[PDB]
């Protein structure tokens, strides 16, 4: 894997599983 | 005593429609305060708004914690009104404002030494860090004013005084509004200005509820230090509900933020703006859903204090049901309107790429807001009756299990990019709703049981 990313440029987060 | 009580003690559709009404007027104007604000900050460039998107997880979790304990108050409050049980009532409604600030405090401390690490341990660099550590910094300062404000917002509710607890959250919202031009522009102090308006606007709050609860002291409930006697059974009591409702709210922003991953997946980055408009337009017509959710919390809780299955079952499906036909008119208009709701929200050069993208979304996501209802009363009653952990597990299957599960599998299986996504979407709220639905029948006819 779990990842928790931030876009600075889109100013939204993202959740994403191990892949 | 009062009319609220007089409300919820009398007859249950009455109850539903006359506490459900300000609790919509109430929300639709913390909708506008962040419609205006979206558009304010906008106009402040990219460091403004990624300041405050870096900033937004932290705030959405004080916000479920919050509201989790108001809710948690409220339905307590609710049942032991019910019962009347005076004294129990007013003895939950102390036990709520000691929660509030242990609870507000504690999120105070524990995060301000952290938030200057915590956001620079984020990809992100420069300004847009720096504002968002300052901007979080004037926010966590009022943790505690934000948790007070939904712990009397539930009192109220608590014993059926939604129009006090609509103009409170009006009050809020409407000050909130005029402060933000004022902060941000007038005195120049740019997205940082926004923070301390929400403050400002939460403070003056404060001191209307407090005047209520301590000066006026015109609320059915007594609230005294001298009729306080520390019960875990009435604290076990309210974060049996509390808690899983600050859990159920962070499913669903978990579910937003594995949403925003399946929609860069089907479509890119505009995709990502797509669901993201998208999902604030089907927001909106799912206010009154939650409006008429508080209700059923408060008179299914009540009903149960009563002892009165008939009462809480009549209430509990006339909320769906009535629901259910403002729903019918939300995605009616937004189907046929769809062109010039998605004008509105692409409103910028920009934005008019994905305005053709956002009408198929409003062709074909909404629609799931008229199976809503069935969920979302059912885990509204079981918060009424005090079955929190069941209104969690319910949550959890609608947001992670099937929304996220299904928008996964078109986008994996498929190729029918976004339209895809919110097909999953609609597929996987059909499916919780009846589930969910079921559940609430199978609870009841074993209430009637016991
Ligand atoms: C009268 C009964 C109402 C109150 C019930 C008790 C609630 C306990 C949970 C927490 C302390 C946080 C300490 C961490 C601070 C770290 C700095």
């Amino acid at each position: 894997a779990f990842t928790f990313r931030y876009s600075p440029s889109l100013y939204t987060w993202f959740l994403f599983p191990c892949g | 005593t009062t009319k609220g009580v007089q409300l919820l003690r009398g007859d249950p559709k009455k109850a539903i429609v006359r506490l459900s009404i300000p609790m919509m007027i109430g929300m639709s104007v913390q909708t506008l305060y962040n419609l205006a604000d979206g558009i304010w900050v906008s106009g402040l460039g990219p460091e403004s708004l990624a300041a405050v998107g870096l900033f937004f997880p932290v705030f959405m979790g004080i916000i479920a914690l919050a509201a989790g304990l108001g809710v948690g108050t409220s339905s307590a409050i609710a049942r032991r009104i019910g019962a009347r049980d005076k004294e129990g009532a007013d003895n939950v409604a102390v036990h709520s404002l000691i929660l509030s600030l242990i609870l507000g405090v504690t999120i105070t401390i524990t995060m301000l030494p952290a938030i200057d690490s915590l956001f620079r341990s984020m990809g992100a660099k420069g300004e847009a860090v720096e504002l968002a550590i300052e901007y979080a910094r004037v926010l966590l300062a009022g943790a505690f004013i934000i948790v007070f404000n939904n712990v009397g917002n539930g009192i109220l509710r608590g014993e059926g005084d939604a129009n006090r607890a609509m103009l409170a959250m009006v009050l809020g919202s409407g000050l909130n509004i005029v402060l933000d031009p004022i902060f941000i522009y007038t005195l120049g102090f740019g997205v940082v200005g926004a923070a301390y308006a929400t403050l400002l606007s939460m403070v003056v709050t404060s001191l209307f509820i407090a005047y209520w609860l301590f000066v006026k002291r015109d609320t059915y409930v007594d609230i005294t230090l001298r009729d306080f006697s520390p019960s875990r059974e009435i604290l076990k009591d309210i974060l049996r509900v509390g808690l899983p409702s600050s859990l159920s709210q962070l499913s669903m922003s978990i579910a937003m933020f594995f949403l925003n991953s399946v929609a860069i997946t089907a479509g890119g980055e505009n995709g990502v703006a797509v669901f993201t408009s998208a999902w604030r337009i089907t927001m909106l017509g799912i206010v009154p859903i939650l409006g008429m959710a508080a209700a059923t919390t408060s008179v299914t809780g009540a009903a149960y204090g009563e002892r009165n299955v008939e009462k809480l079952e009549t209430a509990y499906l006339y909320a769906i049901k009535i629901a259910f036909m403002i729903e019918l008119a939300v995605v009616a208009f937004i189907m046929l309107f769809a062109p010039q709701v998605a004008y509105l929200f692409t409103y910028s050069e920009s934005a008019q790429v994905i305005k053709g993208d956002l009408i198929s979304a409003l062709r074909t996501l909404p629609v799931f807001l008229v199976l809503t209802p069935f969920g979302m009363m059912t885990s509204a009653m079981f918060q009424g009756i005090g079955e929190g952990e069941k209104s969690l597990i319910l949550t959890i299957f609608r947001t992670l299990v099937m929304q996220v599960g299904f928008a996964y599998i078109f986008v994996h299986y498929t190729t029918l990019g976004l339209r895809g996504v919110w097909i999953g979407i609609v597929i996987g709220n059909m499916v919780a709703a009846i589930v969910g639905f079921l559940w609430g029948r199978m609870r009841i006819s074993a209430l009637k049981k016991t």
